[PDB]
């Protein structure tokens, strides 16, 4: 403790500050000239971050206090002179003088009045003085002021300018870390209209710096990943011109604008689409943002590119409608047969070999059904490029023997075989279409849609499935002819056709199961904020449904065609739209809970999660609305993938602890589709975690719904080291969990992981965590499975090509124009970095190195080195142009 | 007392805190049975407390381990100790294949019939289990500037044969698997391991250079055949030295009655490195500070075939290791460092790294943000003057 | 309890009975504490007086001066020398209960108990009385420092490091000391029991001529011998005589006795015991 | 436990805001809806059902036995009491977390199954080396020392306490630090000092006690002593006296020295080789500092050399009234006497001069003090110093 002697600014600004009457008054030297040196003094001495006491900030004070207390906030006579070296030393070391409600007075110190400006004396400081005083100001004094008046005299007026130098302020000291720290301030700062404060901060960062506009950027979106639902709205429209403005990457526009495309209307991104044909530079980062424009998040954007451009700039529309998907065709073309594919890998039916000699002999399993099983060893195994001529026999004594529903499967299984296809896929599936078969017929002709969905080529726009509607007076004729065509058709929402078979639900023709998967299909088609299905739709409804509710066949397909196409919007107006037309019973108020929340697929709503858990938790009431809150819980799945990681924990934290391990019929028949739409890769906790409730079948109820949680707990990142887990439950499943309803379940979920080997994206997810689709197709599945005999009749149609919006899986790849090149890449981990430093490490698992076709896994970001040039986009997305460039290398 | 430093300071702070301590009430409220001395939360092992346990019940039983001596004609009859039980003559269940049952074989046999059941992997222990990195640190080459002949001639040895096994035989040659560094210390030789580590794409094996000699005579040795025999299991992997002066550098025998167990574990280095069947796909890499007194024997080519130092940086190996120290933390747009490396005439990267960290707890104490570029100038200053007038210089 | 017998089942090894312990061993070893009742030892007397002597009936001047008041002690000289009675005798001139403990080599392989030996040792010390123990060359022949350490601890060094963990505490002695005598004293850990806990050893200087005649009185005392003898002479017949040397003088002098075929100790005993014990002396 | 992963903002960002309210709601809703279990059903069939149903499928008996190799994921190989190894499953009721190689394990009686886990003890090495509590005074105990109390502290203490300076610029501390000055100066004072005012664990060493009869632990004793440093919590290691054992290669000779050699070899690699270590604090004392091994004295490994000066007649006067502070003090005595004219004596001379009073006045039991006693005391240090 070595104080006394040398606390000089304890003693002459304790004794000169302290008499302002004696000091103020009697002597003009001695109020203005030791003031003003104590304002050099204190501003250069006790005015800096440099610690907690400082010789001034925490010594001047501990008598500064009444020191301070009069030496002006009581003369009554200032005048513009006695305002510069009179609020001198005073006003600076105030924060520290008084105590925590200095938020409500913090206006009468520094805040009262400082000499000239902020930085004349506040340039020379870090954050003491001036800068956390602004923070001050506009934590909770510009809030108040700014809620319902803002504009009063001086808390607007010198806010507006001092807002201006505080915001490049954060990157003023160093253009570096806080500027992340400056949309504290603006965000913070009227919460609500952000675009008020970010109209002038877009701007002054328009000016603020080239080099500085992709940290704080990406801060935006930082602060954009989710907020109050009229931030989310405002800051995410903001986000979008400062790579137009005043930097220029330009090429995550189409992609990370389709952040900002529904969020806030209908018509942004089209108006954007007008952006690309306004952004008409070279034709590289042109040609990679029109690439996901087909299918990498949406399609049917090609009645935009045939303007009078049309010679390269406008004739890449098609290039990405069919062509560019024609090098996705190439891409096992020539990569994946070269690597590692040949047509029929064939080893799930007979990896399946060493199980005969474990408890001795075998040939005791001859369960007809499951050779429904038998069907998906070349439906999977060949989905998305393979053929087989022959090696297909198995379903030509197995169509040609029995199962009718089977007849229909075996013929589906085909457009899974031929997937991607637009050469010979329907001269598949002519030969084996004469066979006087409905069933087959109808799913192989349903399997073209698959063959051509995304392509948009002219494969059968009226001409296969339509021919295939035509006639059905009858069977899957009527009922699986509509599904293909919505197949197809789903990533390009053509109107007509739909039209076409919108009689298909306006005919009223019995269709007990046919009119469900009739507004699934056309749905697939157009449906979300649905203008004319969900009309007739539920027109039917009403008169049917209204009449008679039994089963979910019914009730649990209508719905699904009021608003499961767009739940990438959030809007909620057409949950007001279609459900108003329905508001009726209980039953009929099933739906309730469906376009509620999906218009609610990934967001910031947590308030939304208390009222999706508490109004219907378990509430016994003796088997009326427990699929109310089944459903209600099914709406609980989703607002749990893309919160990004914050659903998923409290989502694994509650489902772990209240159904599994305290639960009722909820958590026991249904609680884990959760994880069937949750997450896609797998990973130890939920791979183990299930299985405690999955070899556990606990069969008294319906114990094909854990058999059901079986088959969708295989839908981690296609291969994995789970074969232990599926082989194992497979062998204790041989006997047990019979197999007359699981023989095709257990093998159909051990052979979906090894397919193709890849290709598993219907996740939501793109770039980084971007939405696109995945639902209208994935849903309808797990909707699909409550229990039981909807996997017997009606679910052969959905159950086998319920999903087929999967885009490929990879990202090696060149492009360079002619196609050559291998550029040198580097596989590593996803990138976990938001924000640490300048020179941070963009991933960890630098090991790997590859240079051409790879495998792009979940959590992957990889970059690559050496500079060969990714100039192209530089946010990734597996079909990069290399534009080649020594950028001294 | 103190002040808000973001708006809402403690308005997060305490607001994260009870509600994390209101986890902890969750789970003491809804009663979790903790401290049971060794077994696992009842909330994931309930169900699985069922029956299956006893299908590794009842379809796996003890399965006594044991070891395998000889075979027989005609039949298996196979020779087998248990472990100092007793010997028999035993023969394997029919649910094994007799191909891999060799010699020399960990495997488990029924304890009640004395039948083999299952081949195993053989015996690892735990002392160079523990040698074995099992992960890559992330050390990317360019972290290694200012060695350009250095990481080019390693390149050429470690890296190029083994991704590129074609030049070699287009021309008909073999590479010097035998790689020596040195150097003064604080230099670059650790930092191109953990690089060459990095993309090493290899079963990469640490090496302490003291850990092997012990108190018992030979089992120094019985680590160096298991380092061997590891090594060969791992096809493409690499060996890693460090400071192997104290295995064997001299043959002292003027009063010979000093070193000589390191000396014969030295000898077992030599005959399992070369001579009588060599390895096959194997590459050594070592490094010394005082690579001058070594057993000549070492120094025979085809075991340490190439000898890659480490200089000190004459002006400009400083500039780009202030380029690679200084580059990696916060300073303003400000920089320049020719100044810098003009004023160190003689510094390694070492007290370069020393420089740029010296340079951040100036604003570090002075309660700033970042190292200000001015701030570094000061650090250079305080550093000029500190290794002008250093303790030792 | 901890380190107790049980009756088991052999079936299901379930408890039947908890057997009674044998005898606690270093209850049943217990150090004496006799009645605590040396011709060459008188000026260490004064220096353990003050080590003592000094700390004990002075609470309050170390106090006042606010030092460390030396409990621990070392002597140094030749074998024996008195280094145990002088401490069995000074643990009593401030009715200061001497603790013998010899403890040489019985007790520091006695692993189970060696964890308590000191605790309850020291438990006795506090409960008795004011009580001195003292110490010899047993610790320093069994265990030094962590030599015997990584491998294997030599059972003996971690009671040491016990006994500092027990010296590490707060007596001020109080009114109680503790003496230690050893050789090989260069090989503890005495750097850290150096601060506080021990302190400084005083050295032997060679016996004398009465002192070697009261020591052969003291020592030629439980036994049944003559008038008529010039004693004195006896003691100056051993000018290069040490003192425990003494002793065996005694006891030749007794096996001359013997041979004489009667009990009286007479003056031929001596006057030959001290020919023939510097006989065996001769050698160097 | 991991609740969430994002540290990222770092501040106050409304971002975190959102977070922590987020996962506030969240786990206001799962307290809430399991809350409303026990509320409307109320039941207790989850304490003692699984539990008494795996207490009774497991044993009694419980053979303890050791951990040999773990394979897959549920045979494992084990070892009994004597030798005796089985291919023994193991159960989904063990923490397999906690589960490595070399540890004791719980078996059944007939198929000898792995059912429990015993916990370990404490190693006697920590109880050996480690300084347990604070031992000696806190910072009123300094005779003098700002600028090394200042290197020590932000090399050290101002980095653990306020951990906001470092990540701000991405800065990694200062690693090594070595004390050095003449011998009595208060090195063993500052190192009980820190380890006194402290908040992670501390160690203390000696380096005579590196020579082994039996050949070459050494490095040994090195590699377990950094081991359990490292593994067991936030360490403060201090290693005293490595003068007289890591100086050089003076002759570059065999037989013992060339152990050493060895030794402090690997204190070097120990020191630090590879995969940094990490949240390992490393403080060396010297008292001699030029005869030390440049090697370890390069960056890397040693950033802060602190000179120990010695003060003249300023900070003794706190030093004799520090030693004289717990004593009486006649005022026969001025301490000027002695401080107002030597200008280089240690506080250990100070102290042997303020405890030499305390055995010259109460060796002859006198009153409290006289100056004759700082004289003769003084003078009787002089002697210490000069013979
Ligand atoms: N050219 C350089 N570039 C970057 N860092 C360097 C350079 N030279 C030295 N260093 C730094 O100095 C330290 C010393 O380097 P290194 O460990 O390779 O020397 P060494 O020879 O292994 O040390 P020793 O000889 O003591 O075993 C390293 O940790 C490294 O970060
Ligand atoms: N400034 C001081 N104030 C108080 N005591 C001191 C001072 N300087 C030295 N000493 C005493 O001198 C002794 C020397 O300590 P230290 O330098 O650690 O020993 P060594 O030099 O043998 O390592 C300390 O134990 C302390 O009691
Ligand atoms: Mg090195």
């Amino acid at each position: 403790m070595e104080e006394g002697g040398r606390d000089k600014a304890p003693v002459q600004p304790q004794q000169s500050p302290a008499a302002a009457p004696g000091g103020t008054d009697e002597k003009p030297s001695g109020k203005e000239r030791r003031d003003a040196g104590d304002k050099d003094k204190e501003q250069e001495l006790s005015e800096e971050d440099k610690q907690l006491q400082d010789e001034l900030e925490m010594l001047v004070e501990r008598l500064g206090e009444k020191d301070t207390s009069l030496y002006r906030p009581a003369l009554e006579e200032l005048r513009r002179q006695i305002r510069s070296s009179t609020t001198s030393m005073t006003s600076v070391p105030k924060p520290l003088k008084f105590l925590r409600p200095h938020y409500g007075k913090l206006k009468e110190i520094y805040e009262n009045m400082a000499p000239g400006e902020n930085k004349r004396f506040a340039a020379d400081i870090i954050s003491v003085l001036a800068m956390t005083m602004s923070g001050e100001r506009e934590c909770l004094k510009y809030r108040l002021v700014g809620s319902q008046e803002e504009l009063a005299s001086w808390g607007h007026e010198y806010v507006r300018h001092l807002a201006g130098e505080v915001a490049k302020e954060w990157q003023e000291l160093d253009d570096a870390e806080k500027v992340q720290r400056e949309p504290l301030l603006t965000l913070v700062k009227e919460i609500v209209p952000y675009n008020m404060a970010h109209n002038a901060e877009h701007e002054a960062c328009d000016l603020l710096m080239e080099i500085e506009q992709v940290d704080m950027l990406e801060k935006d979106i930082d602060e954009n990943a989710y907020a109050k639902v009229c931030l989310y709205l405002t800051s995410c429209v903001n986000y979008v011109p400062e790579p137009e403005n005043s930097a220029l990457l330009r090429c995550a526009l189409g992609v990370f604008r389709k952040f900002s495309r529904f969020p806030e209307a209908l018509r942004l991104a089209l108006m954007l689409n007008d952006m690309e044909l306004v952004e008409d530079i070279f034709t590289s980062c042109k040609d990679v943002v029109v690439q996901k424009q087909m299918a990498f998040m949406l399609g049917r954007h090609g009645v935009f590119l045939e303007l009078s451009e049309d010679v390269e700039e406008y004739e890449d529309l098609t290039e990405i409608m069919s062509n560019v998907q024609l090098n996705s065709n190439f891409l096992a073309l020539a990569r994946e047969l070269d690597i590692m594919e040949p047509k029929v890998p064939d080893d799930i039916y007979k990896t399946h070999l060493e199980n005969n000699r474990f408890g001795g002999s075998g040939s005791q399993v001859d369960s007809a059904r499951m050779n429904l099983a038998s069907s998906f060893v070349n439906g999977f195994v060949n989905a998305a490029f393979g053929q087989d001529k022959l090696l297909t026999d198995d379903g030509n004594k197995w169509l040609y023997k029995n199962k009718d529903h089977g007849m229909l499967s075996a013929a589906a299984s085909l457009g899974m075989i031929l997937l991607w296809d637009v050469d010979g896929g329907l001269t598949q599936i002519d030969k084996y279409l004469y066979s006087s078969e409905d069933y087959i017929k109808s799913g192989a002709l349903l399997a073209c849609g698959i063959v051509n969905s995304g392509v948009r080529n002219e494969c059968d726009p009226a001409l296969a499935l339509l021919s295939d509607y035509v006639l059905h007076n009858s069977n899957t004729m009527r009922l699986g002819s509509i599904f293909g065509l919505g197949l197809a058709y789903a990533g390009s929402n053509r109107e007509d056709v739909l039209t076409l078979l919108l009689p298909v639900m306006g005919d009223s023709k019995s269709s007990m199961e046919v009119a469900g998967v009739t507004a699934l299909a056309c749905g697939m088609i157009a449906v979300g904020s649905c203008n004319g299905d969900v009309t007739s739709t539920i027109l039917q409804t009403i008169m049917e449904k209204s009449e008679t509710e039994l089963k979910d066949t019914y009730a649990r397909w209508l719905p699904l065609g009021l608003g499961l196409n767009h739940l990438g919007k959030g809007e909620a107006i057409e949950a007001i739209l279609a459900a108003l037309e329905v508001v009726s019973e209980p039953f009929r108020s099933f739906a309730n809970t469906l376009v509620d929340v999906c218009a609610y697929a990934g967001s910031g709503n947590v308030l939304k999660v208390q009222q999706l858990l508490h109004i219907c938790s378990e509430h016994f009431d003796s088997k009326e609305k427990e699929e109310d809150k089944d459903k209600k819980e099914k709406k609980d799945k989703d607002k749990k993938e893309a919160p990004a990681d914050m659903g998923a924990h409290q989502g694994v934290a509650v489902l772990g602890i209240a159904l599994i391990a305290m639960g009722e019929e909820i958590g026991a028949e249904m609680a884990l589709r959760t994880f069937g739409h949750l997450l896609r890769y797998g990973e130890p906790t939920l791979r183990r975690a299930v299985p405690l409730a999955l070899a556990l079948i606990s069969v008294s109820n319906p114990r094909l719904n854990i058999l059901d949680t079986l088959s969708k707990f295989s839908h981690d990142a296609d291969p994995e080291v789970s074969y232990n887990s599926i082989f194992a439950m497979g062998m204790v499943g041989s006997g047990t969990n019979n197999a007359r309803l699981a023989a095709m379940l257990r093998q159909l979920a051990q052979y979906h992981a090894k397919d193709p080997n890849n290709l598993f994206m219907v996740r939501l997810a793109q770039g980084l965590t971007h939405l696109g689709k995945g639902t209208l197709t994935l849903c309808p599945y797990h909707s699909d499975r409550q229990l039981m005999s909807q996997v017997a009749v009606a679910g052969l149609l959905t159950v086998l090509v319920s999903f087929l919006d999967v885009r490929n899986i990879i990202l090696g790849k060149s492009h360079y124009v002619l196609y050559g090149l291998v550029a040198a890449m580097q596989p590593r981990m996803l990138v976990t970095f938001d924000e640490e430093l300048r020179p941070l490490p963009v991933s960890v698992r630098v090991g790997q190195a590859v240079d051409v076709v790879g495998q792009a896994g979940k959590p992957k970001t990889i970059t690559g080195f050496q500079t060969h040039t990714t100039p192209v986009l530089l946010a990734h997305g597996e079909r990069a142009e290399l534009a080649t460039e020594e950028f001294l290398p | 007392k103190t002040y808000g430093q973001s708006t809402y300071s403690r308005q997060i702070k305490q607001v994260e805190d009870d509600i994390q301590q209101l986890l902890k009430k969750i789970n003491e409220l809804t009663g979790i049975k903790e401290s049971d001395t060794g077994l696992a939360p009842p909330a994931l092992w309930d169900l699985a407390a069922d029956k299956q346990t006893l299908q590794s019940e009842q379809p796996l039983q003890v399965a006594r381990c044991t070891k395998i001596i000889n075979a027989d004609s005609e039949d298996p009859k196979y020779i087998i100790n248990v472990k100092q039980f007793a010997k028999f003559v035993v023969d394997l269940s029919d649910q094994v294949a007799p191909t891999d049952i060799e010699e020399g074989m960990r495997v488990g046999v029924d304890r009640n019939k004395y039948q083999i059941h299952i081949p195993l992997p053989p015996k690892i222990d735990p002392t160079v289990t523990m040698m074995q990195v099992e992960e890559k640190p992330d050390v990317t080459y360019s972290d290694v500037g200012g060695c350009k002949e250095q990481i080019e001639k390693l390149r050429e040895v470690v890296e190029t044969p083994l991704l590129h096994p074609e030049r070699f035989v287009n021309l008909g040659i073999e590479p010097p698997k035998g790689v020596l560094l040195f150097g003064p210390p604080g230099t670059g030789k650790t930092l191109c391991a953990r690089a060459v580590a990095n993309r090493t794409d290899a079963c990469f094996i640490r090496v302490i250079g003291s850990e092997l000699v012990q108190k018992y005579v030979g089992e120094g040795a019985r680590m160096v055949r298991e380092l061997f025999e590891m090594a060969r299991t791992k096809k493409a992997c690499l060996i890693f030295f460090d400071e192997i002066d104290a295995i064997g550098g001299a043959r002292f025998d003027d009063g010979a009655g000093g070193d000589n167990e390191v000396q014969r574990t030295m000898l077992e280095l030599i005959n399992q490195l070369d001579g009588f069947d060599p390895r096959g796909n194997i590459k050594v890499l070592m490094a010394t500070n005082r690579p001058d007194t070594l057993d000549p024997a070492l120094m025979r080519p085809g075991r340490l075939d190439r000898k890659i130092e480490f200089s000190l940086p004459d002006l400009e190996g400083r500039t780009h290791i202030f380029k690679i120290h200084a580059r990696s933390m916060s300073v303003e747009r400000d920089i320049r460092f020719e100044l810098l490396a003009r004023l160190c005439p003689n510094s390694t990267g070492a007290e370069i790294r020393s420089v740029c960290t010296e340079a951040g707890m100036f604003a570090i104490r002075a309660r700033r943000k970042i190292a200000t570029e001015k701030d570094f100038l000061e650090a250079v200053n305080k550093v000029i003057k500190s290794y002008a007038k250093f303790s030792a210089t | 309890t901890p380190n107790c017998r049980v009756a088991l089942r052999n079936d299901s090894y379930t408890l039947h009975k908890i057997l009674p312990n044998k005898v606690d061993p270093l209850v049943s070893l217990m150090m004496v504490e006799k009645v605590p009742d040396i011709g060459g030892l008188d000026k260490q007397i004064k220096e353990i007086k003050e080590v003592i002597e000094l700390p004990v009936k002075h609470p309050e001047l170390f106090e006042a001066l606010g030092i460390a008041q030396p409990k621990g002690v070392l002597l140094y000289g030749p074998p024996g020398t008195g280094k145990t009675l002088l401490a069995r005798a000074v643990a009593h001139h401030t009715d200061c209960t001497f603790i013998r403990v010899s403890g040489s080599e019985l007790v520091q392989k006695f692993i189970g108990e060696g964890a308590r030996m000191v605790r309850e040792l020291f438990v006795m010390a506090r409960e008795h009385a004011p009580s001195i123990i003292f110490m010899d060359e047993i610790d320093s022949i069994g265990s030094s420092r962590l030599e015997g350490g990584s491998g294997g601890d030599s059972e003996v060094q971690r009671t040491m490091l016990e006994l500092l963990n027990q010296l590490d505490g707060f007596e001020a002695t109080k009114n109680i000391k503790v003496i230690m005598a050893t050789n090989r004293i260069d090989i503890l850990d005495s750097a850290l029991l150096r601060p506080g806990r021990i302190d400084r050893k005083i050295e032997f200087p060679p016996p004398n001529e009465e002192a070697r005649l009261d020591i052969l009185k003291i020592h030629s005392r439980k036994m049944n011998l003559t008038r008529g003898i010039n004693l004195r002479k006896i003691a100056e017949l051993m000018p290069g005589a040490s003192g425990a040397e003494v002793k065996g003088v005694c006891t030749e002098a007794g096996m001359y006795a013997l041979r004489e075929r009667r009990v009286h100790v007479t003056q031929e005993d001596f006057e030959m015991a001290v020919a023939k014990v510097m006989q065996k002396d001769s050698e160097k | 436990a991991s609740k969430l992963p994002l540290v990222t903002p770092h501040t106050q960002c409304r971002l975190k805001l959102l977070k922590l309210e987020r996962i506030k709601d969240y786990l206001l809703m799962e307290e809430e809806f399991i809350r409303n279990q026990e509320q409307m059903k109320p039941l207790e069939e989850k304490q003692e059902e699984e539990r008494s149903k795996v207490d009774d499928l497991r044993g009694t008996p419980m053979s303890v036995g050791t951990l040999e190799e773990i394979i897959d994921d549920n045979h494992a190989i084990v070892s009994t009491s004597v030798g005796s190894e089985h291919y023994v499953s193991i159960l989904s009721f063990v923490d397999k977390d906690l589960l490595e190689p070399g540890c004791s394990v719980l078996l059944n009686h007939k198929v000898h199954a792995v059912i429990g886990v015993l916990m370990d003890d404490t190693d006697p090495l920590v109880t050996v080396m480690k300084v347990e509590k604070a031992p000696q005074e806190t910072y009123a105990d300094i005779g003098g020392l700002d600028n090394q109390i200042q290197e020590i502290k932000e090399s050290v203490e101002l980095p653990l306490t306020h951990p906001e300076y470092y990540e701000e610029m991405g800065i990694k501390p200062p690693k090594g630090v070595i004390l050095y000055g003449p011998p009595g100066t208060g090195k063993t004072l500052l190192a009980k000092a820190v380890a006194n005012q402290t908040s992670a664990t501390f160690l203390r060493v000696v380096g005579s006690e590196l020579i082994q009869k039996y050949l070459g632990d050494g490095p040994k004793l090195v590699r377990e002593l950094f081991r359990v440093a490292e593994e067991h919590a936030p360490s403060i290691v201090f290693i005293d006296e490595i003068d007289a054992i890591g100086t050089k290669r003076y002759d570059s000779n065999s037989g013992g020295e060339r152990e050493i050699q060895r030794t402090m070899l690997e204190l070097l690699n120990q020191l630090d080789g590879f995969d940094s270590r990490g949240d390992v604090k490393v403080i060396m004392a010297t008292n001699r500092i030029e005869t030390l091994d440049p090697a370890l004295i390069r960056p890397g490994r040693i950033d802060r050399k602190i000179e120990f000066p010695l003060p003249d007649e300023k900070t003794k006067k706190r030093i004799f009234q520090i030693h004289t502070s717990r004593m009486t003090l006649a005022d026969d005595v001025t301490l000027d006497d002695l401080i107002m004219a030597k200008d280089d004596l240690s506080g250990a001379d100070i102290k042997a001069i303020c405890t030499e009073a305390g055995l010259m006045a109460l060796r002859e039991r006198r009153m409290k003090v006289t100056n004759e006693d700082f004289k003769k005391s003084k003078e009787n240090v002089l002697y210490k110093k000069q013979e």
